[PDB]
This record gives C-alpha cells, structure tokens and sequence, in this order.
C-alpha cells in the first residue's frame, strides 16, 4: 500500500542515463559508469524510497531501433502510468536536430497517454564543456526545450557525473514525487526551531538525496544543498569499500558545528550550528529522542 | 617558510598541471582536462636546483617514452651536477589507462631503461625512486607523501612524538597530514595499510568540504581550518576516526576502537602534550 510511481528515464545511446540511474540507486562512481554496457529495451528498477513512495524506473535503451517500437509495438506499455519522463539530452551530440525530433516524439506519446506525467530535460555531460561556456550553452538549450515542449511545461537541468549539478536534479525529481512532503518540510521546521539550528538537512539514506531542509539565518551558497549530498555520498562509499558503513560524523570549526547521524530506518539528519550557550548534550539528546517522532509517518 | 622544496618537470601532456591541481590546489581530477597554503613548497618546471630537495620528472605511460626517457636522463644528469644531494623521483603517471600486466611490463621497462641509460654516463651513485601514480587514484598523494617525508630531517623525531602519544592513548594509528595537499609528513611505528591512508585522506575532504560551507563567518569569508578544527567519525565496526587541528597546516588524524575511545579524557590531554612538542619540534 506504497505508491508506486512510474519514472521513464529516456533519451538516446550514450546520452548517459545507465550511468545517472547507477550513481543515485546503486552506489557507482563517475570512473564505474565507463563500464556499463548499452540498455537492450527497458531495464525495469524498483527503488523503495522512505517505505511510502516506490520508484518504478523504467531505463529505455536509445538506440534509434528500440525508440522506434517506444513509439509503436510498445506504445501503450511505455507511455501509460507516467508519473515522470526523465529526458536526457548528450551537450556533445551531433544529432540536434535528430535528438529534438525523438525528443518531440516521446512528448506526443506523453500528450496522448499520460498527459500530466511531470517532464524533466537534463542537459548532461556538462564536464566536456569549459567552465566559462556552461551557463551560457544550458540557458540557450534551455529556452529551445521549454518552447519545443509545445503546450507541456519541462523543468530543465545541466549535469555531469563529474559534480553535485546531478545530486540538485535528482533531489529535485524525487522532491515532487515524495506523497506528505509539506507534513514533512513542517515536521523538520519544529524539530529545528525546537533545537536552534541554523540549519537541519533530511536526507534519504540510501542515495543521499536532500528530501526536506530548514533555514534560519539566510546563507551564502545556495548550491549547498547538492554539495552536502555529493560529499556524503562519496565518503559513505570510501567506507565501505576501505573499512565498514559510516554511522555518524562530528564536525566543527570556531564559527560551527555540525552532526550528521542517522534519523529514521529510511534517513540520515545533519544539524548545523552556531554555538550559543547549547551544552553538547542537548543537542544529541533532541536528534535522539526526535526520531520516533519521524520513525512513524512513513507506515503502509 | 624552511619547508621542503620540490620541483616537478616532465614533457607537455605528460600531466604535471593535472597532478598541481589535485594534490595542492585541493581540485577534482575531471576538471583537470581544461588548463604559501600548505607545509611544501612545491612548483612545475642553474640557481633553482641549489636550494631544492627533490626533483619529481613526470611520464606518460599511455604514450610511448622513449623521447620522455632522454629528456629525464639529461634533466637527472644536470641536476645532479649543481646538489647531488637532491632525490630523483619519477611518476610513471596515467597508469588509470592501462590493464595490470600493461603497467608492470611498463615500469619494468623503464626501470631498466632509466637505469641503464644512467650506467653507461658512469652516474652510479645517482639514485632514481619510481611511482605509478594518477589523478584518478590515491597513488598520487602516497607518491608525494614517500617524496616529502624524505626531506623532513625531523621525521624520526616526529614518529617517536605520535608512539609515546598513541601507545599511552589507547590509539592503533596516527598520521600528521598537510590538510591542503593530503600529504602525511608522519605516522606512528605501526605498519601503514594504504586503505587506511585513504580513509583518512577521504576524511580530511569531507571535513575541509563542509567546513567551506558552514561557518566561514557572517562575511563572504573567514577559513574553514582553524585552531578548532576537529572531527569524530564513527564506523558501525566501531572505528573512530579523530582530527585534531595541530598547526596552520598540520592535523592530526587517529584511527581508534570506540572502546579506546571512551577515554577521550586522557586521548585530549595526551593530544595537547603531543601539540606543544610537534610546535617544539618546528620553533611555531
Ligand atoms: N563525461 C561524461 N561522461 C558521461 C557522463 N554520464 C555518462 N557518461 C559516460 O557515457 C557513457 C555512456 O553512458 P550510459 O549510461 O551507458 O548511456 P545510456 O544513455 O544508458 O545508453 P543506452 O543504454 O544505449 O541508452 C559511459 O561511458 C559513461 O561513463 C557525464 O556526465 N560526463
Ligand atoms: N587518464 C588520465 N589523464 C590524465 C592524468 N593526468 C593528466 N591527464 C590528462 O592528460 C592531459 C595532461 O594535462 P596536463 O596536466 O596539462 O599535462 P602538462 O601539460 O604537463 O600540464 C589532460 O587531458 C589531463 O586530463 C591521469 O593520471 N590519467
Ligand atoms: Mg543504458
């Protein structure tokens, strides 16, 4: 009794969406994703994200000839059900014209058989572009993909395996599919207040998404969020690989501290704070006690 | 400002900007792919080989080196004539490019050639070190770390310093790194597993990295090390891993048991004997 929600990640050979599907729900590496081989048809995941949301991925192989039996033999299969469509687009292709023109097709097909499916373009490989031509190259992509994208709305993103521009996406994504998910953002916003953080990040456990954040005081970065869950990310997999799985961290500076530890069965929580007078203490005792608070909510 | 001097040298694209970049500018590898801090004064490359401790020439093993081969003896050959008592260092880099039996067949091969072509000029008393190293890796960091641990005329001092304070805190390995370059300048007696090593380096990022984004001051900026930088890891074995700032550019990281770590009491009044003496040893 979990929703379960259909997330057809589509776009052509190579673009790169194995690779993106395999760092988030799976636990790679950028260097890892060298090694996958090209999807045959649809390669079916079921990711169970919190205990309430399941994400019913549906990774569709590129190739000209399997995008063709998409948009035929395999029509109503493919494009009923769609919660998301997840589009990814290669910076580097050659093929613009062609890219747009099976682009547009999915987009029909999403018009035709589930036509308030969310719409998602991700401008991806972003790493092969010189650091001073990627905003300018993604606003140019992006202004064509929200004209093209006829009477649908599309959120677009740029990417790369290479940096947290993939952790914003995804986080993004998977934000508008979590079911409570303003009960949660209210929940975390007392527990903070309750606790005086500057700052309080809820993270799914497995892929380190940011799923809820609270602010107090304005801050500076506001990329912060995605470079928190890149950082994670790969330190959790330095662990395990070098030692065992990460339980918590302790961090502080003369101007902060901060406490990443696990939540619920399904979460880990960071606090950041600016030392008033908060013994220690009392702050561990709040994240521990706070948690059976949180520990129910996601039931079925 | 009596740190250790390095220079690097190698031919154009054989990664020398690539490998600044990683380990001293504290920047991912990827990124590498378009172009005071720290306890090493290093610098890419007869008055500059006077006052140097080791010279690092740089090849590429994705590319053939019989060129990149001469360039280093002839580089090697002079250097040697102005301090011969400077350390030869050669990173065998890029070797992320190859399969096992390629890289072993390679560094054989340049082993031998290097060696040779060093015999028939008779420079027999002129040691060459080799290293397979790559941005990708770790190896970079324990290549640099092998190299700059040489030139610390004080290193036995230092490893005594961390025994006294580990073996009387409950400690199974300390190493004192430069927190920019990642470099471990010394450790405790125990033997070093490098995937320790590597945890440790994989620490001092997310601690610097979180510390960049929390708590640099109301201003666009202060520093994210400072005099109470510190960090606790817990792993669900029960390891801890324990930073403690030591100087502007020197942490210490401990590797310990959670049981051990229940006299954290006597680990912080131990640490800050082991502070005072390391701030002894280098007249801070
Ligand atoms: N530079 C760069 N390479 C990437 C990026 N993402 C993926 N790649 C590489 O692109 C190649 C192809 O990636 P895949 O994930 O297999 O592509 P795919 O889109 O699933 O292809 P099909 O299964 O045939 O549809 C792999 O070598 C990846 O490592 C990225 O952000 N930057
Ligand atoms: N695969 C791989 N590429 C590297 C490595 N080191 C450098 N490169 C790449 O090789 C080129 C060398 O860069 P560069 O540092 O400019 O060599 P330099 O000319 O001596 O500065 C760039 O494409 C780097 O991405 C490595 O260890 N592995
Ligand atoms: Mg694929």
């Amino acid at each position: 009794t979990a929703m379960k929600k259909k997330v057809l990640l589509m776009g052509k050979s190579g673009s790169g969406k194995t690779s993106m599907r395999s760092i988030i729900f799976a636990n790679y590496i950028a260097r890892d994703t060298r090694r996958l081989g090209a999807t045959i048809d649809v390669e079916h995941s079921h990711v169970r994200f919190l205990g309430n949301l399941v994400l019913n991925l549906w990774d569709c192989g590129g190739l000209d000839t399997f995008m063709e039996n998409y948009f035929t033999s395999q029509r109503d299969n493919i494009f009923r059900n769609v919660e998301v469509l997840i589009y990814v687009f290669d910076v580097e292709s050659r093929e613009l014209e062609k890219d747009m023109h099976y682009y547009q097709s999915c987009l029909e097909a999403i018009l035709q058989n589930s036509p308030d499916a969310k719409i998602f373009c991700l401008v991806h490989k972003m790493d092969l572009v010189q650091e001073d031509q990627r905003d300018l190259i993604f606003k140019e992509r992006e202004e064509d993909l929200r004209r093209l994208s006829r009477p649908l709305e599309c959120a677009c993103f740029r990417t790369s395996i290479w940096d947290e521009t993939l952790y914003k996406a995804w986080s993004s994504i998977v934000y508008q599919l979590i079911p409570n998910v303003q009960q949660l953002e209210m929940n975390l916003r007392n527990f903070a207040q309750i606790i005086e953080a500057d700052e309080v990040l809820l993270f799914e456990r497995a892929t380190f998404l940011v799923i809820s954040h609270y602010q107090c005081k304005e801050q500076r970065d506001v990329h912060r969020f995605e470079k928190i869950s890149n950082i994670i990310k790969q330190f959790k997999l330095s662990c395990s690989k070098l030692a065992a799985s990460f339980q918590s961290m302790e961090v502080r500076n003369s101007n902060f501290a901060a406490f990443i530890d696990i939540f619920t069965s399904n979460t880990y929580v960071m606090v950041v704070m600016s030392d008033p007078s908060i013994p220690s203490a009392a702050t561990l005792i709040n994240i521990r006690n706070a948690r059976k608070h949180f520990e129910k909510l996601e039931r079925v | 400002s009596s740190k250790p001097r390095i220079l690097l040298m190698g031919l154009r694209r054989s990664g020398k900007n690539s490998i600044q970049k990683v380990v001293f500018h504290k920047m991912s590898p990827n990124e590498t792919l378009f172009l005071n801090s720290s306890f090493v004064n290093f610098q890419i490359w007869e008055m500059i080989f006077r006052g140097t401790g080791a010279l690092i020439y740089v090849i590429d093993a994705q590319d053939d080196y019989m060129e990149a081969l001469t360039r280093l003896h002839i580089t090697v050959s002079k250097a040697y004539k102005v301090n011969p008592d400077m350390n030869f260092e050669v990173f065998i880099h890029k070797v992320d490019g190859l399969s096992d039996d390629h890289k072993i067949e390679t560094q054989r091969d340049i082993h031998q050639r290097a060696n040779d072509d060093l015999a028939d000029a008779g420079l027999e008393k002129l040691h060459l070190s080799f290293y397979l190293t790559s941005i990708y890796d770790h190896s970079i960091f324990e290549a640099f770390s092998k190299v700059v641990q040489k030139l610390i005329p004080q290193l036995p001092t230092l490893e005594n310093l961390l025994n006294i304070f580990i073996s009387n805190s409950g400690i199974e390995k300390a190493f004192l790194f430069d927190v920019v370059s990642k470099i471990y300048i010394a450790t405790d007696s125990s033997p070093v597993d490098m995937q320790s090593y590597e945890l440790c380096c994989d620490m001092i990022d997310v601690v610097i990295d979180v510390s960049c984004i929390y708590g640099l001051k109301e201003d666009g900026s202060g520093s994210a090390y400072d005099k109470e930088s510190m960090a606790i890891i817990k792993l669900n074995n029960t390891t801890v891993l324990y930073l403690k700032e030591v100087t502007k550019f020197l942490a210490l990281v401990c590797i310990l048991r959670e049981e051990s770590f229940e006299r954290k009491g006597l680990i912080d009044y131990n640490f800050h004997c082991f502070r005072k003496a390391i701030h002894e040893v280098f007249e801070v």
